[PDB]
């Protein structure tokens, strides 16, 4: 039997029968208080409570009930966390009523450590993951960035070893937002883990659709960032095709991505002894000197340390 | 004005007429930032970029003794307060009063566990993010009874409470973990000389495995490349005399693709909005990177800026991070707070101030008064309070075995 700090007939912890033979602890900040936050009376009046529940180390169904509102009053407040979830403990609560709290609560404040490290650790006491990637999906969908849902999504699927269906869902967000960064990231988690770029099969599917992604949006930089990361492990050198490929789009799909991405080529290519030394680096050095001067100037500092890199090699 | 100037305009996104979600809010962003400098070319006055010293003063002045209910959010985290205000105090060259201080210290000493380290607030279970806050809060006060606070002997002791065998660390007992826990470890460790020969042993290891497929660091192993964490990661390894355990040339790549091409400002990470605190977890990168790289004898790197448009970045501040009413921001629009006023000062100062031996350059956008105070890229607090407290506890051993 909860009363809610909302509820319109809520009332403070000091006049509450079940709670008299408890004198509260108000918070010592000293004499020359600093920092000092002037709560709300409703919130002193909570935590005056946590503190001599706390104190006296009090393992009580109340003791529980009063870490709720604690928690409400300041989801950030690791202590209480840690403590409740000692009460998971002693009182042996149903562990699975938990989550759908935890749920409740990370639904509604998903960018808080607390929560979904609460959340990890019943998945794990519990040890069933089966209702994570659901979950995981609802947050990601309010928020499909959210690097907290990702990270905790990463660790299941990891974990519990469920990776079958993840690049699925991967190609289902990046068609509702091929620019969403934290997809591609996950894209490449799941490759890394399963097969590998080393399958030709699957170097030439990913660095097709790659380059796919990018003729339909240019200007994407995770697309670039995707292309290059998952090649730049073996040398750009060694895809003759690639550099060729590229400098087709220079008209019809132009972007100072191209631009910096035919730098990487050159720049691997005097890496690996290419032929035409001469040739390539002057080409390499007029990119740079482009991209300081016109293309990309927010980073001159950058492609002038380029051209002075490769003006050495 | 580098983001007045004409042809800027053409730093504008391009979507290529296929938006998503993305594309979108950035368009939002930018089409404000525009505003903001197009406020200046309305048939009034010239462009004045002034640093409001005096009200981010005020603010900061009662910030340090009280804060409305409005903060019963941070009632977790009031080490960082202390650490927030009373550094960015530091940069605008302020004065802490030899009474604030004592009490800063007696509060802190409130925070402090019989357990090693620091709790979020008085009574609260000790935490590394705390612990962080707590310390540099100390050191900048660099007072004998500030740096008395601190319990070496037990803060070693927690650390190790901490520490895992595949290297990284726990927030706190039964807490997270991602690199903020390298970086406030070994923050902390460092600054009061407490570092064994195996606390951080496999630390640089583990730290390296966060650095994924976009050269960036993200906040653990297989995750997202994010500005605060790789400032975390780097900076963590430049304690430890480990850069090399990354591939500084991918990082460099990334960190450098951060500041937005448009507003001046850095982006957390690839395709996110710009945002005022990353003036530091981002462009810190660069002061630091120029140590890493140059420390390898690299030939190719400048006599006087660190490796971003400085200049874009002091514009994007001052005109577009900085409330009237006092305190820095995020962006505009959003609201004021210590923290963005802590971040958005020290990133200002890095961009204004550049360091590398014998070289000195500094570049102040607007009215000179805008020149803040130095800060030490690794700790963020005053090079010579980090000096200072560093020479001091070295004059006391390392808690021996
Ligand atoms: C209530 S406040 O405005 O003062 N406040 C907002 C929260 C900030 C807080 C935080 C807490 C939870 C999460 Cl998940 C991220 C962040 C954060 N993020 C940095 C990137 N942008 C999002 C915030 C930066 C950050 C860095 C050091 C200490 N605290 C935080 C401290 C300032
Ligand atoms: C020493 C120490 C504690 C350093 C702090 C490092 C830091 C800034 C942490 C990043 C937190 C995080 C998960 C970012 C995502 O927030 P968001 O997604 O709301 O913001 P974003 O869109 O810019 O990524
Ligand atoms: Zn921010």
């Amino acid at each position: 039997g909860f009363l809610s700090l909302d509820s319109p007939t809520y009332v403070l912890y000091r006049d509450r029968a079940e709670w008299a033979d408890i004198d509260p602890v108000p918070q010592n900040d000293g004499p020359s208080p600093v920092v000092q936050i002037i709560y709300s009376e409703k919130f002193r009046d909570v935590y005056d409570y946590f503190r001599a529940v706390l104190q006296r180390d009090e393992r009580s169904e109340r003791a529980f009930k009063l870490t709720r509102d604690a928690i409400e009053l300041n989801a950030a407040n690791y202590t209480v966390w840690h403590f409740r979830r000692v009460l998971l403990r002693s009182l042996q609560k149903d562990l699975q009523e938990e989550m759908n709290y935890i749920t409740a609560i990370i639904e509604e404040q998903p960018k808080n450590y607390q929560v979904w490290h609460h959340r990890r650790v019943l998945v794990e006491w519990l040890k069933d993951p089966s209702q994570e990637l659901e979950f995981i999906a609802d947050i990601l969908n309010q928020d499909a960035k959210n690097y907290h849902a990702w990270q905790h999504r990463q660790w299941v699927i990891q974990e519990f070893r469920l990776w079958d269906n993840e690049l699925q869902y991967v190609d289902q967000l990046l068609k509702e937002d091929v620019r969403n960064n934290s997809v591609w990231n996950q894209r490449h988690f799941v490759i890394s883990n399963t097969t590998g770029y080393s399958d030709r099969a699957v170097l030439e599917r990913e660095v097709q659709y790659t380059l796919e992604m990018i003729k339909l949006v240019p200007h994407n930089e995770s697309a670039w960032n995707y292309l290059k990361g998952i090649l730049q492990d073996r040398g750009l050198s060694r895809y003759p095709n690639l550099l060729n490929q590229l400098l087709d789009l220079q008209p019809s799909h132009s972007s100072p991505y191209l631009i910096a991405f035919l730098v990487d080529i050159y720049e691997d290519m005097l890496e690996n002894q290419c032929d035409n030394k001469e040739d390539i680096l002057n080409k390499a050095l007029e990119l740079c000197e482009i991209l300081a001067k016109e293309k990309d100037t927010i980073r001159k500092e950058y492609w002038r340390y380029i051209g002075r890199s490769l003006q050495s090699k | 004005l580098y983001s007045l100037r004409p042809e800027h305009a053409r730093e504008r996104l391009q979507d290529d007429s296929v938006e998503t979600v993305t594309s979108i809010e950035q368009a939002k962003v930018e089409e404000k930032i525009q505003e903001v400098f197009s406020s200046y070319k309305f048939n009034h006055l010239v462009p004045r970029l002034v640093l409001q010293r005096e009200k981010h003063f005020h603010y900061l002045k009662r910030g340090l003794r009280q804060l409305t209910d409005a903060y019963e959010c941070l009632d977790a985290s009031r080490p960082w307060l202390c650490y927030w205000i009373l550094h960015s105090l530091e940069l605008l060259d302020e004065p802490i009063p030899q009474i604030v201080a004592t009490d800063v210290c007696q509060f802190l000493e409130l925070c402090q566990s019989p357990d090693g380290g620091f709790g979020g607030g008085p009574g609260q279970y000790p935490h590394l993010a705390p612990t962080y806050a707590a310390v540099n809060a100390l050191c900048i006060i660099g007072t004998e009874e500030a740096y008395n606070v601190i319990n070496r002997e037990k803060l070693l002791q927690y650390l190790y409470s901490l520490k895992q065998p595949d290297g990284s660390f726990l927030m706190h007992v039964g807490g997270e973990v991602d690199v903020r826990s390298a970086y406030c470890a070994a923050s902390v460790a460092s600054l009061t000389n407490i570092i064994t020969p195996d606390l951080f042993e496999g630390t640089a290891e583990w730290i390296a495995r966060c650095q994924n497929w976009e050269g960036g660091i993200g906040g653990v192993p297989g995750m997202e490349a994010h500005g605060g964490y790789t400032f975390c990661g780097l900076a963590a390894l430049v304690i430890l005399k480990k850069e090399r355990s990354l591939n500084l040339k991918s990082l460099l790549q990334w960190v450098t693709s951060r500041q937005m091409r448009f507003e001046g400002g850095f982006q957390g990470r690839c395709n996110k909005l710009v945002d005022g605190c990353y003036s530091f977890w981002q462009a810190g990168l660069l002061p630091l990177l120029h140590r890493a790289l140059h420390a390898q004898g690299d030939p190719a790197l400048s006599m006087s800026h660190w490796m971003f448009h400085q200049q874009a970045l002091q514009e994007y501040i001052l005109m577009c991070c900085q409330c009237p009413a006092g305190g820095l921001l995020d962006k505009p629009g959003k609201s004021r707070d210590f923290y963005h006023t802590c971040y958005c000062l020290s990133g200002l100062s890095i961009a204004q101030h550049f360091g590398s031996g014998a070289m000195l350059h500094d570049v102040v956008m607007g009215v000179p008064e805008n020149v803040l105070q130095p800060t030490h890229p690794v700790y963020n607090i005053g090079p010579d309070k980090v000096i200072q407290a560093t020479t001091h506890f070295l004059q006391k051993p390392v808690p021996g075995f």
